[PDB]
């Protein structure tokens, strides 16, 4: 298992997407949007010590890509989402991230992956006033 | 016939779009309040059109006159948008970067506007793109 993705290396390679969020976060004037910063800001250093301490809810998944396809409208590109088929044959969907170091080439069907996620409380409520989760992925892992 | 760039609003009044994204997109969108980039960045003022595509679908809410602000930097891009607004200039090359494309499809398709066609507006990546997110107020994943 090599790491295609890392969410570390996201956060000095698009500094501008980190300053946004923080941005947003803190602008006390737009309650409705971004991240809430419950867990502190976005990859900042209480981030992944709430991380590695498990306050944060997080998930992890194994299993195998089985389909390389396209969602999303104008896209340019070849593929930018796979189906995953974990071990309780539950099917998962998630976004082909790679870094830019990173090659997107080496997602295929049938080759083995690991998804490791973090779930951070966006400001908006769901209709019922539970917690809403932005969906963040922390590393994604693939065989050969 | 064809419906417009804009048909549904809010109870308050605000303009509702549509377009269905990336989970690389949707990502942003939940935590930088943006709508990315790519190609001509199209919105719809229909669910049926988006619908349609594979991916997250989510109800864009956007201020009172966003439609009109995009329209003063617009441009067609065929004919058939051409003729129902005579009034915009054609689409050059270059207009991601300042003008919104709007764009007739779908036309004879059952599901949308009972075959009557929908006028989308494509952001681009530039100033059509600022005005969409600056105005941007609130997004609804559908599903």
């Amino acid at each position: 298992m090599k790491t295609i993705y890392n969410f570390k290396q996201r956060i000095k390679e698009d500094p501008e997407y980190i300053r946004k969020a923080h941005e947003l976060t803190l602008n006390t004037t737009k309650p409705k949007a971004g991240l809430k910063g419950t867990y502190g800001l976005l990859g900042s250093k209480e981030w992944w010590d709430n991380l590695e301490n498990g306050s944060i809810p997080q998930k992890e998944i194994s299993g195998t890509i089985k389909k390389v396809y396209l969602t999303g409208q104008d896209n340019t590109e070849d593929f930018n989402t796979i189906d995953i088929e974990t071990e309780n044959k539950t099917l998962c969907t998630e976004g082909t991230y790679t870094n830019k170091n990173t090659d997107r080439k080496h997602y295929e069907a049938g080759k083995k992956i690991t998804i490791k996620y973090a779930f951070d409380p966006l400001k908006k409520p769901k209709p019922n006033g539970d917690i809403d989760y932005s969906k963040i992925v922390v590393e994604i892992l693939i065989s050969e | 016939d064809p419906a417009g760039p804009i048909v549904e609003l809010d109870a308050q009044g605000n303009e509702i779009y549509y377009r269905t994204l990336s989970e690389q997109h949707l990502e942003i969108l939940r935590n930088n309040f943006e709508v990315p980039p790519t190609s001509e960045t199209f919105i719809s003022p229909l669910q049926s059109y988006s619908q349609e595509y594979d991916g997250k679908l989510v109800r864009l809410t956007a201020s009172p006159g966003t439609m009109n602000e995009l329209s003063k930097i617009g441009v067609t891009a065929n004919s058939g948008t051409g003729l129902l607004l005579p009034d915009l200039p054609p689409a050059r090359k270059g207009w991601k970067q300042n003008n919104a494309l709007f764009k007739l499809e779908a036309l004879k398709k059952p599901t949308i506007n009972e075959g009557g066609g929908v006028i989308n507006t494509g952001l681009g990546d530039g100033k059509a793109l600022e005005i969409f997110n600056k105005n941007l107020i609130d997004f609804e994943v559908i599903d």
